[PDB]
Protein backbone atom coordinates (compact mmCIF):
# COMPACT_ATOMS: atom_id res chain seq x y z
CA UNK A 1 0.00 0.00 0.00
CA UNK A 2 2.04 2.95 -1.34
CA UNK A 3 0.90 6.49 -2.24
CA UNK A 4 2.88 8.09 -5.06
CA UNK A 5 2.84 11.87 -5.61
CA UNK A 6 4.10 12.25 -9.17
CA UNK A 7 5.62 15.63 -10.10
CA UNK A 8 8.57 16.26 -12.35
CA UNK A 9 11.62 17.40 -10.41
CA UNK A 10 12.75 19.71 -7.60
CA UNK A 11 14.64 22.87 -8.45
CA UNK A 12 16.91 24.98 -6.31
CA UNK A 13 13.89 27.21 -5.71
CA UNK A 14 10.84 25.07 -5.17
CA UNK A 15 7.78 25.87 -7.26
CA UNK A 16 4.25 25.84 -5.89
CA UNK A 17 3.65 22.29 -7.02
CA UNK A 18 6.93 20.98 -5.61
CA UNK A 19 6.07 22.67 -2.30
CA UNK A 20 2.62 21.08 -2.45
CA UNK A 21 4.06 17.62 -3.12
CA UNK A 22 6.54 17.83 -0.19
CA UNK A 23 3.87 19.19 2.16
CA UNK A 24 1.54 16.38 1.25
CA UNK A 25 4.42 13.93 1.90
CA UNK A 26 5.01 15.35 5.39
CA UNK A 27 1.37 14.99 6.31
CA UNK A 28 1.32 11.41 5.00
CA UNK A 29 4.44 10.73 7.08
CA UNK A 30 2.70 11.95 10.26
CA UNK A 31 -0.57 10.25 9.44
CA UNK A 32 1.33 6.98 9.07
CA UNK A 33 0.60 6.12 5.43
CA UNK A 34 3.43 5.15 3.02
CA UNK A 35 4.12 8.04 0.64
CA UNK A 36 6.89 8.88 -1.80
CA UNK A 37 7.52 11.66 -4.30
CA UNK A 38 7.91 10.38 -7.85
CA UNK A 39 10.04 12.55 -10.16
CA UNK A 40 10.28 12.05 -13.87
CA UNK A 41 12.99 14.16 -15.48
CA UNK A 42 16.71 13.57 -15.63
CA UNK A 43 18.28 15.80 -13.03
CA UNK A 44 21.77 14.88 -11.79
CA UNK A 45 21.36 17.54 -9.10
CA UNK A 46 18.06 16.21 -7.77
CA UNK A 47 19.77 14.66 -4.78
CA UNK A 48 21.27 17.96 -3.72
CA UNK A 49 18.10 19.98 -4.28
CA UNK A 50 16.10 17.38 -2.35
CA UNK A 51 18.38 17.19 0.63
CA UNK A 52 16.97 20.24 2.45
CA UNK A 53 13.38 18.83 2.30
CA UNK A 54 13.09 15.00 1.95
CA UNK A 55 15.16 11.86 2.38
CA UNK A 56 16.50 9.46 -0.24
CA UNK A 57 13.93 6.90 0.93
CA UNK A 58 11.20 9.51 0.42
CA UNK A 59 11.40 9.71 -3.47
CA UNK A 60 11.91 7.67 -6.62
CA UNK A 61 13.32 9.46 -9.66
CA UNK A 62 12.53 7.69 -12.93
CA UNK A 63 16.08 7.94 -14.38
CA UNK A 64 17.63 7.00 -10.93
CA UNK A 65 15.37 3.87 -10.96
CA UNK A 66 16.62 2.60 -14.31
CA UNK A 67 20.20 3.68 -13.50
CA UNK A 68 19.99 1.66 -10.26
CA UNK A 69 20.64 4.88 -8.32
CA UNK A 70 17.37 5.03 -6.42
CA UNK A 71 18.03 5.53 -2.67
CA UNK A 72 21.74 6.05 -3.33
CA UNK A 73 23.54 8.90 -1.53
CA UNK A 74 26.86 10.73 -1.84
CA UNK A 75 30.14 8.93 -2.52
CA UNK A 76 33.20 9.77 -0.48
CA UNK A 77 34.71 12.66 -2.47
CA UNK A 78 37.38 11.71 -5.00
CA UNK A 79 40.42 13.86 -5.86
CA UNK A 80 39.99 13.98 -9.61
CA UNK A 81 42.97 16.35 -9.79
CA UNK A 82 45.42 13.87 -8.31
CA UNK A 83 43.96 10.93 -10.25
CA UNK A 84 44.56 12.88 -13.46
CA UNK A 85 48.08 13.98 -12.36
CA UNK A 86 49.59 11.31 -10.13
CA UNK A 87 47.86 8.28 -11.70
CA UNK A 88 47.26 9.34 -15.32
CA UNK A 89 50.29 11.62 -15.81
CA UNK A 90 48.11 14.19 -17.51
CA UNK A 91 49.00 17.91 -17.58
CA UNK A 92 46.42 20.19 -15.93
CA UNK A 93 45.93 23.90 -16.75
CA UNK A 94 43.54 25.83 -14.48
CA UNK A 95 41.41 28.41 -16.29
CA UNK A 96 41.38 31.65 -14.30
CA UNK A 97 38.07 33.06 -13.04
CA UNK A 98 36.56 29.59 -12.90
CA UNK A 99 36.54 26.10 -11.39
CA UNK A 100 37.81 24.67 -14.67
CA UNK A 101 40.77 22.75 -16.02
CA UNK A 102 42.07 21.86 -19.44
CA UNK A 103 43.56 18.35 -19.31
CA UNK A 104 46.49 17.44 -21.58
CA UNK A 105 48.54 14.42 -22.53
CA UNK A 106 51.68 16.52 -22.91
CA UNK A 107 51.01 18.76 -25.94
CA UNK A 108 47.70 17.04 -26.76
CA UNK A 109 44.48 18.70 -25.55
CA UNK A 110 42.16 16.00 -24.28
CA UNK A 111 39.54 17.28 -21.98
CA UNK A 112 37.86 20.30 -20.42
CA UNK A 113 36.54 19.70 -16.91
CA UNK A 114 34.01 21.81 -14.99
CA UNK A 115 33.92 21.53 -11.23
CA UNK A 116 30.86 22.84 -9.37
CA UNK A 117 32.62 23.97 -6.15
CA UNK A 118 35.84 26.03 -5.90
CA UNK A 119 37.44 23.24 -3.82
CA UNK A 120 37.05 20.94 -6.87
CA UNK A 121 35.28 18.24 -4.85
CA UNK A 122 32.21 18.13 -7.14
CA UNK A 123 33.09 17.21 -10.70
CA UNK A 124 30.20 18.49 -12.85
CA UNK A 125 31.10 17.78 -16.49
CA UNK A 126 34.03 16.77 -18.68
CA UNK A 127 34.18 17.45 -22.41
CA UNK A 128 36.23 15.26 -24.74
CA UNK A 129 37.89 16.46 -27.98
CA UNK A 130 39.20 14.64 -31.04
CA UNK A 131 42.49 15.45 -32.81
CA UNK A 132 40.91 18.49 -34.54
CA UNK A 133 39.59 19.99 -31.26
CA UNK A 134 36.08 18.94 -32.26
CA UNK A 135 34.01 18.36 -29.09
CA UNK A 136 32.77 14.80 -29.47
CA UNK A 137 31.33 13.77 -26.12
CA UNK A 138 30.20 15.32 -22.85
CA UNK A 139 30.31 13.37 -19.55
CA UNK A 140 27.73 14.59 -17.02
CA UNK A 141 28.40 13.63 -13.38
CA UNK A 142 25.71 13.19 -10.74
CA UNK A 143 26.40 15.27 -7.60
CA UNK A 144 26.58 12.03 -5.65
CA UNK A 145 29.75 11.32 -7.70
CA UNK A 146 29.09 8.83 -10.48
CA UNK A 147 29.15 9.53 -14.25
CA UNK A 148 25.47 9.77 -14.97
CA UNK A 149 25.14 10.44 -18.70
CA UNK A 150 27.40 10.63 -21.69
CA UNK A 151 26.17 12.75 -24.64
CA UNK A 152 27.43 12.25 -28.20
CA UNK A 153 27.68 15.41 -30.32
CA UNK A 154 27.52 16.08 -34.10
CA UNK A 155 27.85 19.20 -36.30
CA UNK A 156 27.74 22.45 -34.17
CA UNK A 157 27.72 20.78 -30.78
CA UNK A 158 24.29 19.36 -31.51
CA UNK A 159 22.97 16.53 -29.35
CA UNK A 160 22.82 13.26 -31.28
CA UNK A 161 22.32 10.65 -28.56
CA UNK A 162 22.75 10.09 -24.81
CA UNK A 163 23.80 7.13 -22.68
CA UNK A 164 22.84 6.72 -19.05
CA UNK A 165 24.84 4.62 -16.66
CA UNK A 166 24.38 2.90 -13.30
CA UNK A 167 27.10 3.96 -10.85
CA UNK A 168 29.37 1.08 -11.75
CA UNK A 169 29.45 2.22 -15.37
CA UNK A 170 27.02 -0.10 -17.12
CA UNK A 171 24.78 1.48 -19.75
CA UNK A 172 21.16 1.31 -18.57
CA UNK A 173 19.33 3.69 -20.95
CA UNK A 174 19.97 4.99 -24.47
CA UNK A 175 18.23 7.97 -26.11
CA UNK A 176 18.43 9.22 -29.73
CA UNK A 177 17.54 12.73 -30.91
CA UNK A 178 16.59 14.80 -33.98
CA UNK A 179 16.38 18.55 -34.00
CA UNK A 180 13.10 20.43 -34.34
CA UNK A 181 12.82 24.24 -33.92
CA UNK A 182 16.49 24.44 -32.96
CA UNK A 183 16.18 21.89 -30.16
CA UNK A 184 16.74 18.15 -29.72
CA UNK A 185 13.57 16.04 -29.66
CA UNK A 186 13.66 12.44 -28.49
CA UNK A 187 13.02 9.90 -31.26
CA UNK A 188 13.88 6.65 -29.48
CA UNK A 189 14.62 5.17 -26.07
CA UNK A 190 16.27 1.89 -25.13
CA UNK A 191 16.15 0.65 -21.53
CA UNK A 192 18.10 -2.26 -20.04
CA UNK A 193 15.92 -3.57 -17.19
CA UNK A 194 15.18 -7.04 -15.86
CA UNK A 195 17.95 -8.56 -17.96
CA UNK A 196 16.02 -7.46 -21.05
CA UNK A 197 15.97 -4.54 -23.51
CA UNK A 198 12.83 -2.38 -23.84
CA UNK A 199 12.06 0.10 -26.61
CA UNK A 200 10.13 3.41 -26.66
CA UNK A 201 9.45 6.38 -28.89
CA UNK A 202 9.27 9.18 -26.32
CA UNK A 203 9.52 9.98 -22.65
CA UNK A 204 5.74 9.63 -22.11
CA UNK A 205 5.99 5.94 -23.05
CA UNK A 206 8.94 5.43 -20.71
CA UNK A 207 7.14 7.05 -17.79
CA UNK A 208 4.14 4.83 -18.39
CA UNK A 209 6.51 1.86 -18.21
CA UNK A 210 8.08 3.33 -15.07
CA UNK A 211 4.65 3.69 -13.42
CA UNK A 212 3.74 0.07 -14.21
CA UNK A 213 6.95 -1.20 -12.58
CA UNK A 214 6.16 0.55 -9.31
CA UNK A 215 2.56 -0.45 -9.16
CA UNK A 216 1.64 -3.19 -6.75
CA UNK A 217 -2.04 -3.90 -6.15
CA UNK A 218 -3.23 -1.48 -3.45
CA UNK A 219 -0.95 1.40 -4.43
CA UNK A 220 -2.43 4.85 -5.18
CA UNK A 221 -1.06 7.42 -7.61
CA UNK A 222 -1.45 11.22 -7.62
CA UNK A 223 -1.11 13.16 -10.90
CA UNK A 224 0.38 16.45 -9.79
CA UNK A 225 2.32 17.81 -12.90
CA UNK A 226 -0.52 16.99 -15.26
CA UNK A 227 1.09 18.47 -18.36
CA UNK A 228 3.48 15.54 -18.18
CA UNK A 229 2.01 13.04 -15.69
CA UNK A 230 -1.51 13.12 -17.30
CA UNK A 231 -0.27 11.94 -20.81
CA UNK A 232 1.71 9.17 -18.98
CA UNK A 233 -1.22 7.78 -16.96
CA UNK A 234 -3.34 8.10 -20.09
CA UNK A 235 -0.93 5.37 -21.58
CA UNK A 236 -1.20 3.07 -18.41
CA UNK A 237 -4.18 0.71 -17.65
CA UNK A 238 -7.35 1.84 -15.70
CA UNK A 239 -6.61 -0.90 -13.19
CA UNK A 240 -3.91 1.44 -11.77
CA UNK A 241 -5.74 4.02 -9.59
CA UNK A 242 -4.73 7.63 -10.11
CA UNK A 243 -6.05 10.97 -8.78
CA UNK A 244 -5.66 14.21 -10.73
CA UNK A 245 -4.57 17.15 -8.61
CA UNK A 246 -5.11 20.57 -10.12
CA UNK A 247 -2.88 23.31 -8.71
CA UNK A 248 -4.30 26.34 -10.54
CA UNK A 249 -7.41 27.47 -12.41
CA UNK A 250 -8.70 24.81 -14.73
CA UNK A 251 -9.82 26.99 -17.71
CA UNK A 252 -8.23 29.70 -19.80
CA UNK A 253 -11.09 32.12 -18.97
CA UNK A 254 -12.64 31.96 -15.50
CA UNK A 255 -15.39 34.24 -16.82
CA UNK A 256 -16.80 31.60 -19.18
CA UNK A 257 -17.31 28.69 -16.78
CA UNK A 258 -19.33 26.52 -19.16
CA UNK A 259 -17.44 27.01 -22.38
CA UNK A 260 -13.87 28.25 -21.96
CA UNK A 261 -11.40 25.58 -23.03
CA UNK A 262 -9.41 23.95 -20.24
CA UNK A 263 -5.89 25.22 -19.65
CA UNK A 264 -3.26 23.65 -21.96
CA UNK A 265 -1.49 21.98 -19.05
CA UNK A 266 -4.78 20.16 -18.01
CA UNK A 267 -6.14 19.30 -21.51
CA UNK A 268 -4.98 15.71 -21.65
CA UNK A 269 -6.39 14.95 -18.20
CA UNK A 270 -9.75 16.51 -18.94
CA UNK A 271 -10.08 14.71 -22.32
CA UNK A 272 -9.67 11.32 -20.60
CA UNK A 273 -11.44 11.97 -17.34
CA UNK A 274 -12.68 8.40 -16.87
CA UNK A 275 -9.02 7.37 -16.40
CA UNK A 276 -8.91 9.10 -12.98
CA UNK A 277 -10.72 8.26 -9.79
CA UNK A 278 -11.17 11.85 -8.70
CA UNK A 279 -9.92 15.35 -9.07
CA UNK A 280 -8.54 17.24 -6.12
CA UNK A 281 -8.70 21.11 -6.12
CA UNK A 282 -7.61 23.38 -3.25
CA UNK A 283 -10.87 25.39 -2.76
CA UNK A 284 -14.52 24.54 -2.32
CA UNK A 285 -15.31 27.31 -4.88
CA UNK A 286 -13.21 25.54 -7.49
CA UNK A 287 -14.61 22.17 -6.54
CA UNK A 288 -18.10 23.48 -7.30
CA UNK A 289 -17.12 24.90 -10.71
CA UNK A 290 -15.27 21.79 -11.87
CA UNK A 291 -18.05 19.44 -10.71
CA UNK A 292 -20.56 21.46 -12.85
CA UNK A 293 -18.09 21.71 -15.83
CA UNK A 294 -17.48 17.86 -15.95
CA UNK A 295 -21.21 17.08 -15.11
CA UNK A 296 -20.14 15.08 -11.99
CA UNK A 297 -18.62 12.40 -14.15
CA UNK A 298 -16.07 11.71 -11.33
CA UNK A 299 -15.69 12.90 -7.76
CA UNK A 300 -14.22 16.34 -7.15
CA UNK A 301 -12.86 17.07 -3.71
CA UNK A 302 -11.38 20.18 -2.17
CA UNK A 303 -8.40 19.59 0.10
CA UNK A 304 -6.22 22.66 0.84
CA UNK A 305 -2.70 22.55 -0.49
CA UNK A 306 -1.20 23.85 2.75
CA UNK A 307 -1.78 23.87 6.51
CA UNK A 308 -1.28 26.34 9.43
CA UNK A 309 0.99 25.61 12.54
CA UNK A 310 6.14 33.75 17.99
CA UNK A 311 4.56 37.02 19.40
CA UNK A 312 1.66 38.29 17.20
CA UNK A 313 -0.27 41.51 16.85
CA UNK A 314 2.26 43.83 18.44
CA UNK A 315 0.88 47.13 17.25
CA UNK A 316 2.55 53.69 12.80
CA UNK A 317 -0.10 51.61 10.96
CA UNK A 318 1.44 48.84 8.83
CA UNK A 319 -0.33 47.58 5.68
CA UNK A 320 1.24 44.58 3.92
CA UNK A 321 1.07 42.86 0.54
CA UNK A 322 2.74 39.47 -0.10
CA UNK A 323 2.49 39.07 -3.86
CA UNK A 324 4.66 38.54 -6.93
CA UNK A 325 5.18 41.85 -8.78
CA UNK A 326 3.18 40.76 -11.83
CA UNK A 327 0.28 42.14 -13.85
CA UNK A 328 -2.37 39.87 -12.26
CA UNK A 329 -1.79 41.23 -8.80
CA UNK A 330 -2.52 44.81 -9.86
CA UNK A 331 -0.20 46.25 -7.23
CA UNK A 332 -0.40 49.83 -8.50
CA UNK A 333 -3.90 49.96 -7.05
CA UNK A 334 -2.36 49.39 -3.63
CA UNK A 335 -0.21 52.46 -4.29
CA UNK A 336 -3.28 54.43 -5.39
CA UNK A 337 -5.00 53.37 -2.19
CA UNK A 338 -2.04 54.60 -0.11
CA UNK A 339 -1.90 57.88 -2.04
CA UNK A 340 -5.46 58.71 -0.91
CA UNK A 341 -5.08 57.34 2.62
CA UNK A 342 -1.86 59.06 3.81
CA UNK A 343 -3.53 62.46 3.94
CA UNK A 344 -6.04 60.93 6.38
CA UNK A 345 -3.55 58.55 8.01
CA UNK A 346 0.01 59.87 7.58
CA UNK A 347 1.61 57.34 9.96
CA UNK A 348 0.71 54.64 7.41
CA UNK A 349 3.20 52.42 5.55
CA UNK A 350 2.68 49.57 3.04
CA UNK A 351 5.26 46.79 2.71
CA UNK A 352 5.06 44.81 -0.55
CA UNK A 353 6.95 41.50 -0.33
CA UNK A 354 7.77 39.65 -3.56
CA UNK A 355 9.48 40.24 -6.93
CA UNK A 356 8.88 40.41 -10.62
CA UNK A 357 8.79 42.33 -13.85
CA UNK A 358 6.64 45.15 -12.54
CA UNK A 359 9.14 46.38 -9.89
CA UNK A 360 10.48 49.30 -11.94
CA UNK A 361 6.98 50.60 -12.73
CA UNK A 362 6.05 50.28 -9.08
CA UNK A 363 9.15 52.16 -7.87
CA UNK A 364 8.19 55.00 -10.24
CA UNK A 365 4.65 55.46 -8.96
CA UNK A 366 6.08 55.58 -5.46
CA UNK A 367 8.37 58.46 -6.41
CA UNK A 368 5.61 60.12 -8.44
CA UNK A 369 3.29 60.13 -5.44
CA UNK A 370 5.95 61.06 -2.88
CA UNK A 371 5.33 57.90 -0.85
CA UNK A 372 8.95 56.75 -0.57
CA UNK A 373 8.62 56.84 3.23
CA UNK A 374 5.20 55.12 2.99
CA UNK A 375 5.42 52.34 0.33
CA UNK A 376 8.40 49.98 0.30
CA UNK A 377 9.11 47.37 -2.39
CA UNK A 378 10.72 45.00 0.11
CA UNK A 379 11.68 42.22 -2.36
CA UNK A 380 11.51 38.50 -1.63
CA UNK A 381 12.10 37.36 1.97
CA UNK A 382 13.15 33.91 3.15
CA UNK A 383 10.81 34.05 6.15
CA UNK A 384 8.17 36.64 6.96
CA UNK A 385 7.39 35.54 10.53
CA UNK A 386 8.81 38.78 11.97
CA UNK A 387 7.11 40.93 9.34
CA UNK A 388 3.63 39.63 10.35
CA UNK A 389 3.86 40.44 14.07
CA UNK A 390 3.00 44.13 13.53
CA UNK A 391 0.93 44.02 10.35
CA UNK A 392 -2.39 45.80 10.84
CA UNK A 393 -4.01 44.44 7.66
CA UNK A 394 -3.17 42.72 4.40
CA UNK A 395 -4.37 43.65 1.00
CA UNK A 396 -5.27 41.69 -2.14
CA UNK A 397 -6.12 43.63 -5.28
CA UNK A 398 -5.58 40.92 -7.84
CA UNK A 399 -7.84 40.04 -10.74
CA UNK A 400 -7.19 36.28 -10.48
CA UNK A 401 -5.86 34.23 -7.58
CA UNK A 402 -5.15 30.75 -6.25
CA UNK A 403 -5.15 29.29 -2.78
CA UNK A 404 -2.46 31.30 -1.01
CA UNK A 405 -0.11 29.67 1.49
CA UNK A 406 1.10 33.19 2.24
CA UNK A 407 -2.43 34.39 3.07
CA UNK A 408 -2.91 31.24 5.19
CA UNK A 409 0.28 31.92 7.15
CA UNK A 410 -0.52 35.67 7.58
CA UNK A 411 -3.98 34.62 9.06
CA UNK A 412 -2.14 32.23 11.50
CA UNK A 413 -0.29 35.36 12.74
CA UNK A 414 -3.54 37.16 13.41
CA UNK A 415 -3.29 39.46 10.41
CA UNK A 416 -6.82 40.27 8.98
CA UNK A 417 -7.19 41.01 5.23
CA UNK A 418 -9.17 42.97 2.68
CA UNK A 419 -9.42 41.39 -0.76
CA UNK A 420 -11.21 41.68 -4.05
CA UNK A 421 -13.79 38.92 -4.47
CA UNK A 422 -12.08 37.03 -7.27
CA UNK A 423 -11.47 33.32 -7.85
CA UNK A 424 -9.79 31.33 -6.43
CA UNK A 425 -8.57 31.53 -2.83
CA UNK A 426 -9.97 34.69 -1.37
CA UNK A 427 -13.38 33.23 -0.72
CA UNK A 428 -11.77 30.15 0.85
CA UNK A 429 -9.74 32.02 3.46
CA UNK A 430 -11.85 35.17 3.98
CA UNK A 431 -15.27 35.32 5.59
CA UNK A 432 -16.53 38.91 5.36
CA UNK A 433 -16.77 40.66 8.81
CA UNK A 434 -15.16 37.60 10.47
CA UNK A 435 -11.48 37.83 9.53
CA UNK A 436 -11.52 40.49 6.82
CA UNK A 437 -13.66 41.94 4.04
CA UNK A 438 -14.35 40.88 0.43
CA UNK A 439 -14.73 43.72 -2.11
CA UNK A 440 -16.12 43.66 -5.64
CA UNK A 441 -13.32 43.27 -8.21
CA UNK A 442 -11.69 46.63 -9.10
CA UNK A 443 -13.86 48.76 -6.78
CA UNK A 444 -11.03 50.99 -5.60
CA UNK A 445 -13.53 53.14 -3.72
CA UNK A 446 -15.11 50.40 -1.66
CA UNK A 447 -11.53 49.25 -1.15
CA UNK A 448 -10.57 52.66 0.24
CA UNK A 449 -13.73 52.84 2.35
CA UNK A 450 -13.32 49.41 3.86
CA UNK A 451 -9.54 49.95 4.43
CA UNK A 452 -10.26 53.41 6.01
CA UNK A 453 -13.00 51.88 8.20
CA UNK A 454 -10.77 49.19 9.79
CA UNK A 455 -7.99 51.71 10.54
CA UNK A 456 -10.51 54.04 12.22
CA UNK A 457 -11.80 51.11 14.31
CA UNK A 458 -9.01 49.20 16.06
CA UNK A 459 -11.62 47.16 17.96
CA UNK A 460 -12.83 45.97 14.59
CA UNK A 461 -9.27 45.00 13.69
CA UNK A 462 -9.12 43.02 16.93
CA UNK A 463 -12.27 41.03 16.07
CA UNK A 464 -10.98 40.45 12.52
CA UNK A 465 -7.54 39.43 13.80
CA UNK A 466 -9.17 37.03 16.29
CA UNK A 467 -11.23 35.82 13.34
CA UNK A 468 -8.04 35.26 11.36
CA UNK A 469 -6.70 33.10 14.18
CA UNK A 470 -9.96 31.15 14.09
CA UNK A 471 -9.91 30.86 10.33
CA UNK A 472 -6.33 29.55 10.32
CA UNK A 473 -7.15 26.89 12.89
CA UNK A 474 -9.58 25.22 10.52
CA UNK A 475 -6.53 24.49 8.25
CA UNK A 476 -4.62 22.66 11.02
CA UNK A 477 -2.18 19.87 10.35
CA UNK A 478 -4.65 17.47 11.93
CA UNK A 479 -7.53 18.82 9.90
CA UNK A 480 -5.52 18.21 6.71
CA UNK A 481 -4.41 14.76 7.93
CA UNK A 482 -8.01 13.75 8.57
CA UNK A 483 -9.17 14.96 5.14
CA UNK A 484 -6.33 13.16 3.40
CA UNK A 485 -6.81 9.89 5.30
CA UNK A 486 -10.51 9.93 4.69
CA UNK A 487 -10.02 10.71 1.02
CA UNK A 488 -7.51 7.86 0.51
CA UNK A 489 -9.70 5.36 2.43
CA UNK A 490 -12.79 6.28 0.37
CA UNK A 491 -10.94 6.31 -2.99
CA UNK A 492 -9.47 2.85 -2.51
CA UNK A 493 -12.66 1.11 -1.39
CA UNK A 494 -14.64 2.42 -4.39
CA UNK A 495 -11.82 0.98 -6.57
CA UNK A 496 -12.07 -2.38 -4.72
CA UNK B 1 34.23 27.06 -27.26
CA UNK B 2 35.88 24.23 -25.13
CA UNK B 3 33.60 24.89 -22.08
CA UNK B 4 29.75 24.64 -22.31
O1 LIG C 1 8.35 37.70 -0.36
C1 LIG C 1 7.85 36.57 -0.20
C2 LIG C 1 6.79 36.12 -0.97
C3 LIG C 1 6.27 34.84 -0.75
N1 LIG C 1 6.80 34.06 0.21
C4 LIG C 1 6.27 32.71 0.50
O2 LIG C 1 5.76 32.04 -0.65
C5 LIG C 1 4.83 31.03 -0.22
C6 LIG C 1 3.71 30.88 -1.25
O3 LIG C 1 2.97 32.09 -1.30
P1 LIG C 1 1.99 32.43 -2.52
O4 LIG C 1 1.07 31.25 -2.70
O5 LIG C 1 1.43 33.80 -2.30
O6 LIG C 1 3.07 32.51 -3.72
P2 LIG C 1 2.73 32.38 -5.29
O7 LIG C 1 2.38 30.93 -5.48
O8 LIG C 1 1.59 33.35 -5.47
O9 LIG C 1 4.00 32.79 -5.97
C7 LIG C 1 4.37 31.45 1.19
O10 LIG C 1 4.67 30.49 2.21
C8 LIG C 1 5.09 32.77 1.47
O11 LIG C 1 5.50 32.93 2.84
C9 LIG C 1 7.87 34.57 0.97
O12 LIG C 1 8.40 33.89 1.88
N2 LIG C 1 8.36 35.78 0.75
Amino acid sequence: SMNYFVGNSLGVNLTGIEKAIINRLNLFKEMGRPAQCVFLSWNRYLYRNAQNYITSSDYINMYDFFQEATYLERNEPFDWLSYWTDECHYTLKHVENSHDFRIYDQERFLMYAHFQDPKYRILDYVNHFDSQRRKVKRDFYDVRGFLSCSRILVDKQQTLCEFFYNPEGDTKLEKYFSYKDGKPEVQKIIVYYANKQYFFNNETELGAFFIKQLYQHGDLFFSDRNVYTAPIFNLTPESIPVVAVLHSTHIKNIDALDSSPFKNVYKAMFENLSRYRAIIVSTEQQKLDVEKRINHTIPVVNIPVGYSETPVQTLSVKLISVARYSPEKQLHQQIELIKRLVSYVPKIELHMYGFGSESKKLNELIQKYGLENHVYLRGFLSNLDQEYSDAYLSLITSNMEGFSLALLESLAHGVPVISYDIKYGPNELITSDFNGYLITKNDEDALFDKVKYVIDHPEVQQRLSKGSLAKAQQYSKASLIKQWDQFVRLILEHHH
Amino acid sequence: SDSD
